[PDB]
């Protein structure tokens, strides 16, 4: 569960985001492409050359998914909840993946962030993309 | 890393009992209910709405007849998994797109079919036998993927 | 989430494992020490040889909890609320070692539950215990 | 299964820069912080009541340079990582009772460090290089288990 304090760190950190979400949502999908090359295997009907558009596009989107998830703690499952429904029915995505993409996007964090990536802020991000991940997976079975 | 003489004979005296044909297709249908999502990579399968239709499934049973095929030839060649599965390691990574950790899954379910059809023989050291054996296969599956 | 169906097989199949519940217990803790001797390294105080009853104590409790947990499988946070603080907070097992377990349980009702285990039981057992491990690691962090 | 020459440079290069001693404490106490149940280990180390004094205790640091020591010194054996970990293997499976998981917490958080130790320098990349290095480690840590 988030706590009212990982909810205080989330908000600030990723508030310090703000404009950057479609440059580290796509910056941590290539650092995922890369580092975990499995996970290439849910995007073969993407060019996944480095700057593409539809990487582009997909960091956003995974990027204004968490900006909404941030700005609705406190109900992430209503918030989410045709983002569940998509993953769960139509994606399928394999749950250990969220893992992968969700260091991923701490490692992004901590390159762009430095003043804000202390350690308890950094437990509080991965407490909080855990959670997303949590809801994401929530109606696969 | 690596089967102990006594799990290797444990593994083959177990198979020697296995109608491989149908313990796939048991795998198979049950991978697909217990684990839905990976109903992913079988669109063109028709039914698989409910756990009968699953089950009883044609093309499911088909397939998992193929499928533990290509598993029971490889039980002959334990100390060359990454080798006997290298073509096959290459097709699911760039024909069929299929995550590897599907076939961690699969070994997992394959288990769980081998309890239930066994019982009391499927002994503790007996499954950890298989455990090595289907965790060296899900990794030489893999170890293509790029 | 556990549906109506799920939580009606549960019980079923529990409810045929009836008083075996502790050798079973016993006999999935011994499975899992086979096959995935990294979960040793939390017993280094027992002896683990087959028929250790220090394994069979053990198992004896963690039947009882699972017992427990299938009586109040619409309240199960407080039902095992304090195995989450001892698991949490001093045992402190490393949350990987849950899904270990949780298959050892499903090989051992496997092996003892010709009639009852079904794809769909099978099913329904899987998540009662992934949703067991959610709730015993619930208070970690 | 390996790194390429280029990712063996790239991962050399980035080393040559560290402070060991001063990631090493970082590493171990982010580990103990993000991953509290860590802390089982370390009893002996006093105050672990709050992050600044989990990060501030000069055990948790000291631990933190014999650790990562050992680990900068095993990257000059990267094609050799299993034959040089043995015995710290054995030691952390017979002796310490080290959960091999914590390896691959220690890893990632060790990843999460130097991508806030040297910011775009870090790219994706030399995390790829990174990954499999810590991957590696935690593999050959975990190898002698039994
Ligand atoms: C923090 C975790 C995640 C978030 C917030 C997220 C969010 C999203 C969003 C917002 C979309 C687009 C929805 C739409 O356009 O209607 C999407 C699609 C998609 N996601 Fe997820 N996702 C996550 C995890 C993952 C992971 C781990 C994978 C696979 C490794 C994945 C694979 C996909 C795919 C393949 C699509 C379709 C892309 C396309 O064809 O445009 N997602 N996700
Ligand atoms: C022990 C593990 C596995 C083995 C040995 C195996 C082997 C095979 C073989 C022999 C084929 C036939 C291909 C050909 O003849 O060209 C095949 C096809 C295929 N496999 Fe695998 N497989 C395994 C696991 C899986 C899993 C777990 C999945 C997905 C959940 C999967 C998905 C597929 C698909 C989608 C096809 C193509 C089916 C079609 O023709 O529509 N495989 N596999
Ligand atoms: C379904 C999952 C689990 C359940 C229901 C469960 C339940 C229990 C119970 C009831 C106890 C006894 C508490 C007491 O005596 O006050 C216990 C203790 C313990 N558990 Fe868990 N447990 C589970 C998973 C695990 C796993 C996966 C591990 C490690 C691999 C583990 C390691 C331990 C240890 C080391 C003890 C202390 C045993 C002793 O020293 O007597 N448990 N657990
Ligand atoms: C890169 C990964 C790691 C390396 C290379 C490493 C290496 C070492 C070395 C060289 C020692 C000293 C051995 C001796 O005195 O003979 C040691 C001890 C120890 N390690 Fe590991 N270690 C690693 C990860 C971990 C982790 C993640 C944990 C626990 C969370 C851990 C727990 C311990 C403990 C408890 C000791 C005993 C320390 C003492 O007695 O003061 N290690 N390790
Ligand atoms: C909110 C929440 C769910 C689980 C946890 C602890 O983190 N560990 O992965 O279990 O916090
Ligand atoms: C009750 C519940 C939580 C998650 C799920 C689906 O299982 N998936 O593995 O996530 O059900």
């Amino acid at each position: 569960v988030l706590s009212p304090a990982d909810k205080t760190n989330v908000k600030a950190a990723w508030g310090k985001v703000g404009a950057h979400a479609g440059e580290y949502g796509a910056e941590a999908l290539e650092r995922m492409f890369l580092s975990f090359p499995t996970t290439k295997t849910y995007f073969p009907h993407f060019d996944l050359s480095h700057g593409s558009a539809q990487v582009k596009g997909h960091g956003k989107k995974v990027a204004d998914a968490l900006t909404n998830a941030v700005a609705h703690v406190d109900d992430m499952p209503n918030a989410l909840s045709a983002l569940s429904d998509l993953h769960a029915h139509k994606l399928r995505v394999d749950p250990v993946n969220f893992k992968l993409l969700s260091h991923c996007l701490l490692v992004t964090l901590a390159a762009h962030l430095p003043a804000e990536f202390t350690p308890a802020v950094h437990a509080s991000l991965d407490k909080f993309l855990a959670s997303v991940s949590t809801v994401l997976t929530s109606k696969y079975r | 890393v690596h089967l102990t003489p006594e799990e290797k004979s444990a593994v083959t005296a177990l198979w020697g009992k296995v109608n491989v044909d149908e313990v796939g297709g048991e795998a198979l249908g049950r991978l697909l209910v217990v684990y839905p999502w990976t109903q992913r990579f079988f669109e063109s399968f028709g039914d698989l709405s409910t756990p009968d239709a699953v089950m009883g499934n044609p093309k499911v049973k088909a397939h998992g007849k193929k499928v533990l095929g290509a598993f029971s030839d490889g039980l002959a060649h334990l100390d060359n998994l990454k080798g006997t599965f290298a073509t096959l390691s290459e097709l699911h990574c760039d024909k069929l797109h299929v995550d590897p950790e599907n076939f961690r899954l699969l070994g997992n379910v394959l288990v769980c079919v081998l309890a239930h059809h066994f019982g009391k023989e499927f002994t503790p050291p007996v499954q950890a036998a298989y455990q090595k054996v289907v965790a060296g296969v899900a990794n030489a599956l893999a170890h293509k993927y790029h």
